[PDB]
């Protein structure tokens, strides 16, 4: 049976995390107690007699955003020990999640995974959830993916994460903690799909008509494009497209292994009565900078390998129009020696709609995970941040005397220069 | 007494013979349960060439269904006449072939390929006599393209005196449905060129415009496209399952359709194939039937017959006709287009008429065609592989289960070779 | 369940067995040729009239004078 | 078992022709359906001359209706009598030609030729041999006329022994319907001079008059006016469909009216018009259809055949009458008129008499004059051309898509040496 | 399928259109929630199930008319984002409407036209809707339809405009905008129809008897004479007339473009019983001279050609007979050119009726639409007023302000100027 294990590593990965498993116990059917007044099996799994448990773990060094959970209206849905906390926060070091307090913490966060990689009889990936930014998520996290290659082998990291906005941003030293995570998630994970702030923050404004947004409006989108990536392993479609069929088709190089999200279908209430919506006018729009969830213009790089997940009343042949017209759409440019540029995927399941959420119900959605030489923008303008503070030392006392060394920052420095090249030659026309 | 034993690979080819078995099943007057409920008594003497009796009066087919993932087994099980096939037949994979070749032919298909080596060799054994192989898969995934082969070199060679029916879809010119399609199909082909007897080139695209262009459906679902190739091999078995007046097995359409032993790909039609607003309108005759049989779009290969010249083509007529009037419609169509036809292969078209027509249709028709129009496939393939392999693109993964680069220079050298005699015989 | 029960053709056996005239009438399904309707209608100067005078209101016979 | 093949083009065709399918099939007993209902076994031995035999009795009509604007051939679906024709025929554009000739004739016409020659072409050979094509058009519009005379001139160019029989609107002496209606008759006469061989010039302010004045009609419409035309295509080929004591084909009136190739034009009459208050009054005999025949205010153009001679005349008389009643009453009309009779040619009139009168008359004729009378109309025609052509008014438009102002002139000098052609044959 | 897409620019655009919109959603019979209780694809969209969308968008760079619709009993017709707004208005400049307010808004105007045609099959003309009077619809107007021909080639667009009337006006530098606004339209716009408010002021006083007429009276029968232009497309008849019929058969040249419009029953409820409404007497009364939308004087020119478009119970026979009346009336000439001087068509429905309209409801109607020499009268009264506004530089700082150069207004009376000599030169024998 197919399964897969969700790690959420600090409060962006929690507060999504809360965002999830709301929205996966509405579409089965299960209750905030856990009992269903077959397709459960990828998420959840059958306790005893008529309860099903979340196959989570949620760790974080400050309990602050875990005692939420455990007091919540989700008291009942995971089980006790799955929710990991610690004494004190890692506090935006990331010599302090991945030296000095995680530590402690890792070696009882692998016991529970255990448990849960051994009630699999088949184990499909993980998804990891995590921002860079903070000490947790940076720290822990590379200290979490670490552990994982080495005990799992060859397995599928899925990991969500949430990188720092080029101009809006909430923390200062998340420059340092971005470079240090990346030179862990670059050689680790498999599948690393970026998520922006400040592009679901337009997204909201502009599309959701919400003129002041906040994080819980946030989270519950990024949630849509998690059910969209895994309703394959959990309802039936027309091209069925599985978690490990996703790295084998989008990652060309074992190093270019980032990727976007765009969920295109993104109205109100009052706005979709009058949308005609059609699956040649969602498909347009996904590739519209407007609807891209990270903050760059697809227009400058090229996109190199992009596939498509038709949640919903969607026949193969509408799909078969609009890739064809998308193509032929001068502003759209794919690389040279990629010309099958293209993955198709429908599932006949239409996206559930949480009651609260700012999305009405749409009978068709698109999901567009994107493989673009556009991420070394990305990567650049966190590359131009992390050079001015590291010129004159910045900062640099706290992470020393938290265990890490002096010398540490600058192969993370020259890491992140040899992925910024690496994009620039697979783009080269050839 | 000529048995043919079907296997069904990956999620397209298992969904296209979930299709096959929906059809023939129909036109045998087998009903969802198993138990026989046709009117007439002509599907009663050959049911053992598709189906095997039981104990009860239960017929089961011979069908083998082989996967790497479960997703693909209840999508086939769930739907109508899917319980007919046997529990022990169900065999499946857990962890998946991810659209890699490598898994499918190397790594994980070597821990099931074995496995079902039993169930083939517990088929063939319990039929009297084996007239070929039928196999229904795909190229552009990895599931029926990767593990799919590799069944197709193992029942070879216990088996080499019998025939190889590869249907297998192709990717489409227009759009893509994998990402991975010219490493694939490169790689599948070359295991095809060898051991398959004779193989039934198809594609999305041509059911698209057939399905839109000729029978004017708006929206065309993957069942209705099944449905087009289902009807296909239906036709392909014809003088088998049913007397007719003039007989044509596999084996004679493959000593006719093959001049030599590489080029045994084929493009396929269907004739009557007519939209709803249209049917009390058509007249259907002889002639027009061979109107719409060499038309170009009633191809079901993106392949444009006008471009190559017909090496050999068949006939495999359905129904009550009149022989010379099946003959001289062929006849006509040499004639009046004597360009597009082979020179030094005088009589390129052959025609075979069975009496018993498919249900509700009493004229019908299949086309099979030896031409070297598909060349054009098989170079977009080698263009669209060669830009990918100097980059080397895609490839960290399909070197990791052990297959070396090596093996994909000589995929693209037989991909060439194939081009290659095909373009030597235009001139 | 997909869109194909959704829009009400089920298995395109009917196409490709050609027994639609089984069907009730009306049947449009996935037809392009019948889900077509446009232009209008408007009666304008057909009203109460009819060419039949060639085959054997109008004419010399609609002419009126002075009361007798 | 000779076949005609009908195309109808632009707003003008289609109506009318929707009017000449509407006789004929009352005439032939079909229903709106296509099955027969005729009371007698005469109609059916000739029913291949206009339709196609279908499964369960339908008959298709040999019909192609085609055009630039799509909203003409939903006037016509939506009809009586509007479900016979083949969708397959229903061929269709979406811009609309916009009454501009040359954007009739190059920019749209360009894409939509290719797909009305596939479905004509179809239709040629899907009978045994052609005994001519018939078109109907208007001379004055830009979707018929630019189009059509463009079709005309393919299907001379791929079938040139095959007749033409083109039935053509010209433009109005005392009103326009259109603005651009001397421009288009212009250019239209220049194609129609060598690709069509016979051409029924028929003008509405003729068809107006005969409604007004010899029918006392009120209201005349659309309707009305299509319907004697309508009326005259079933006369046309009144032997064709029918056996007659004396028979005449197309090519029996095409050596007969025509003295010199470039002198092909005619002017139409319908015999039996009468009103309805006037039936009981009026005898038909056959004296009386031959006064009715001859006078000027029964021709349905707008030409007065009092200045000018008759050439060649054609009476093609439908009914049971006796042989010599047609005959002594043409010898009648040369003898007392035998001023506006050439002397270069003795016995102008050729006659011809069918067994089987349409529905609803015991004797009906209709008349085919070939006289130089017709120039009148030519010539004015030529003198707004010449007044529009120095000041280039309206012109912009047609050089838009590349036709210089290079073929207005060679327009005017082909209107200009037929206009003097008529003119050196009346001296 | 047919489609034309409307856009409505500037105050008088969109209020007109507001008139406009009704009448549409009266011919086919849609509620004002937008849901019917075949015909209505020239102008709708059926919106998945049961809801229909106007092909329009209402922009000005003044929010004030535009959330009249918003707040208006059409509120939910329209789609909430087709409606486009501003933050402050052109304010009678031509060139903030063109310059320097104007850029910001055409960016996203342009991005639902493109949304609109893709929604479309095949698309058969544009619909324009402004006055030349004023900023927006100058300004906006120019930039909107210059845009529209670098995008949308070879598409027909009918450019409705309202000239400045000329014995009264509303505003000063009316002259002004209306030159500027001519100097862009001239070149662009495929087929221009003239309006005029004195005229239409003056049909309602006379045949309409209403003698204190307001912008809701004079909007409506602007609205049924366009509705008329478009009748062909939405209902079927003898002779059709579509979009592209009346940039061949009324535009001779690529510059004469400037037509007038007619309306013959303008006839209120109680005048109606005792009138009758014949073909005859409509084309008699199409053609009179109290009858046109612009204050021009038909006998002072020539008529070009003549597009008499029909509506409701007309026989073929009629239009013949009274076509050739008409030219025999030796009050009218036409040039001495054209002796085929018309084009003719008939719909097959009668026009619909406003509930509370003026207009009564009549089995028949003409569109009369003409090209005439006559239009140099009226561009030659702007001229003039336009050269003694010029002569010593009134109200020219505010249009340089705002980043006009002072050499665009002497181009702009250098190319009246070409059309000053272009309908006395093409008029002449
Ligand atoms: N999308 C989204 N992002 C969030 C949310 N909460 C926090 N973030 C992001 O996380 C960043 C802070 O880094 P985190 O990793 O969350 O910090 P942390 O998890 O508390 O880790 P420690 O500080 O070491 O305890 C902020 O800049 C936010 O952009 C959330 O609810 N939704
Ligand atoms: N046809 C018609 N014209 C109107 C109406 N209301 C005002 N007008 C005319 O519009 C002219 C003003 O020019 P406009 O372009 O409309 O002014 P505007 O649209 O408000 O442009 P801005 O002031 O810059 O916002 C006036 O001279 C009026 O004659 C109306 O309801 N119908
Ligand atoms: N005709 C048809 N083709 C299908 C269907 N499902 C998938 N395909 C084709 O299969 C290809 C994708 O390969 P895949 O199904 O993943 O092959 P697998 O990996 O061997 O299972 C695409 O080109 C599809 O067009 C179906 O139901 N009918
Ligand atoms: N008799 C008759 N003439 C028609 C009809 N419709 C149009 N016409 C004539 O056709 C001429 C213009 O035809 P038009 O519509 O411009 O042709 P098109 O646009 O090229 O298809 C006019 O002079 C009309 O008299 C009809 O139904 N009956
Ligand atoms: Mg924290």
């Amino acid at each position: 049976m197919r399964e897969v294990i969700s790690i959420h590593i600090g409060q962006a990965g929690i507060q999504v995390g809360n965002a999830c498993w709301e929205l996966y116990c509405l579409e089965h059917g299960i209750q905030p107690d856990g009992q269903m007044p077959d397709a459960f099996n990828t998420f959840f799994s059958e306790t005893g007699a008529g309860k099903h448990v979340p196959r989570c773990i949620f760790l974080d060094l400050e309990p602050t955003v875990v005692d939420e959970v455990r007091t919540g209206t989700y008291r009942q849905l995971f089980h006790p020990e799955q929710l990991i906390s610690g004494k004190e926060d890692a506090a935006n070091n990331f010599a302090r999640g991945h030296y000095t307090i995680g530590k402690e913490i890792v070696d009882l966060a692998l016991d529970r995974i255990r448990k849960l990689a051994d009630n699999c009889t088949g184990l499909q990936g993980f998804l990891v959830f995590n921002a860079v930014g903070g000490g947790t998520g940076s720290g822990l996290g590379s200290l979490l993916l670490e552990r994982l290659s080495v005990d799992y082998g060859k397995k599928s990291k899925l990991g969500f994460t949430v990188y720092p906005s080029p101009q809006v941003s909430t923390a200062v030293v998340e420059p340092y903690n971005s470079v240090l995570s990346t030179h862990s998630l670059l050689e680790h994970t498999d599948v690393a799909v970026m998520l922006d702030n400040e592009a679901i923050y337009d997204i909201c404004r502009r599309s959701l008509d919400i003129e002041r947004p906040t994080y819980t409006n946030l989270n519950r989108l990024i949630a849509q494009v998690i059910s969209s990536l895994t309703a394959s392993l959990r309802f039936d479609g027309a091209l069925n497209v599985d978690i490990t069929e996703f790295q084998t088709n989008l990652v060309p190089y074992p190093r270019i292994h980032f990727m976007l999200s765009s969920y295109a279908p993104i109205i109100s209430a009052e706005k979709a009565y009058h949308e005609q919506l059609s699956v040649a006018e969602i498909t347009n729009a996904a590739f519209e900078p407007a609807s891209m969830m990270v903050k760059c213009d697809p227009r400058h790089g090229k996109y190199m390998a992009c596939c498509l997940m038709y949640r919903g009343d969607v026949v193969p042949k509408d799909v078969n129009a609009s890739v064809a017209t998308i193509k032929t759409k001068r502003t759209i440019q794919f690389v040279d020696w990629c010309p099958t540029g293209f993955k198709c995927g429908i599932n006949y399941q239409p996206p559930t709609v949480v009651p609260g959420g700012d999305l009405a119900k749409v009978q068709r959605a698109v999901c567009m995970i994107s493989n673009s030489t556009a991420i070394g923008e990305i990567f650049s303008r966190l590359d131009h941040k992390f050079d001015l503070m590291y010129a004159k030392r910045a900062f640099v006392h706290w992470y020393v005397g938290e265990g890490m060394e002096e010398g540490e920052f600058s192969e993370a420095r020259e890491d992140l220069a040899a992925l910024e090249k690496d994009f620039e030659e697979v783009g080269a026309e050839s | 007494m000529r048995e043919i034993v079907h296997i069904q690979g990956g999620q397209c080819g298992n969904q296209i013979g979930a299709k096959f078995w929906e059809v023939v099943s129909d036109e045998h007057g087998i009903d969802p349960t198993g138990t026989y409920h046709g009117d007439s008594d002509l599907q009663l003497e050959r049911i053992n060439v598709y189906f095997n009796e039981a104990t009860g009066g239960r017929y089961v087919p011979r069908a083998i269904l082989m996967d790497l993932e479960p997703g693909t087994m209840d999508s086939v099980r769930s739907g109508p006449y899917g319980q007919i096939f046997r529990p022990d037949n169900f065999v499946f994979g857990q962890t998946g072939a991810g659209n890699n070749w490598a898994k499918g032919h190397y790594t994980e298909g070597a821990e099931l390929i074995d496995s079902v080596l039993d169930v083939v060799r517990k088929e063939a054994e319990s039929c009297d006599c084996l007239q070929g192989f039928q196999v229904c898969h795909s190229l552009g995934g990895g599931t029926g393209s990767g593990m799919g082969t590799l069944l197709i070199s193992k029942i070879r060679e216990e088996y080499p005196d019998r025939m190889m029916l590869t249907f297998s879809v192709v990717p489409s010119p227009k759009v893509s449905d994998t990402v991975v399609e010219p490493y694939n199909a490169t790689l599948s082909v070359h295991q095809l060129v060898e051991n398959a007897d004779e193989c039934m080139v198809l594609d999305n695209e041509a059911l698209y415009d057939i399905c839109f262009r000729t029978l004017k459906l708006t929206t065309p679902t993957f069942g209705d496209l099944n449905h087009l190739i289902s009807a296909v091999m239906s036709g392909i078995t014809c003088c088998l399952r049913f007397p007719g007046q003039l007989n044509a097995d596999l084996r004679k359409l493959a000593v006719n359709l093959i001049p030599f032993p590489r080029l045994h790909f084929f493009m396929v039609g269907f004739t009557p194939l007519t939209s709803r607003g249209s049917q009390q309108y058509r007249a259907l005759t002889v002639p027009e039937l061979t109107q719409q049989m060499w038309d170009a779009k009633n191809m079901m290969c993106a392949a444009d017959p006008r471009h190559g010249r017909y090496l050999t083509a068949s006939a495999l007529f359905r129904g009550r006709m009149s022989t010379k009037e099946v003959d001289e419609q062929m006849l006509n169509v040499q004639n009046k287009n004597s360009s597009y036809f082979v020179e030094w292969i005088p009589n390129n078209v052959k025609s075979s008429v069975c009496d018993i027509p498919p249900k509700g249709l009493k004229m019908s028709a299949t086309f099979i065609g030896n031409s070297t129009a598909i060349q054009e496939m098989f170079k977009r393939v080698s263009e669209q592989f060669t830009a990918m392999f100097r980059r080397k693109a895609f490839l960290h993964w399909y070197t990791g289960e052990g297959m070396d680069e090596m093996e994909f220079t000589e995929a693209e050298s037989n991909m060439n070779d194939l081009v290659s005699e095909y373009q030597q015989y235009q001139d | 369940p997909g869109p194909e029960q959704r829009r009400g053709r089920q298995d395109l056996f009917d196409v490709v067995q050609h027994t639609v005239h089984l069907k009730p009438q009306g049947y449009t399904g996935g037809d392009q040729w019948l889900e077509h309707k446009g232009k209008g209608n408007a009666p304008g100067p057909e009203q109460r009239r009819g060419r039949r005078d060639l085959a054997d209101g109008d004419a010399w016979l609609d002419a009126k004078g002075k009361r007798r």
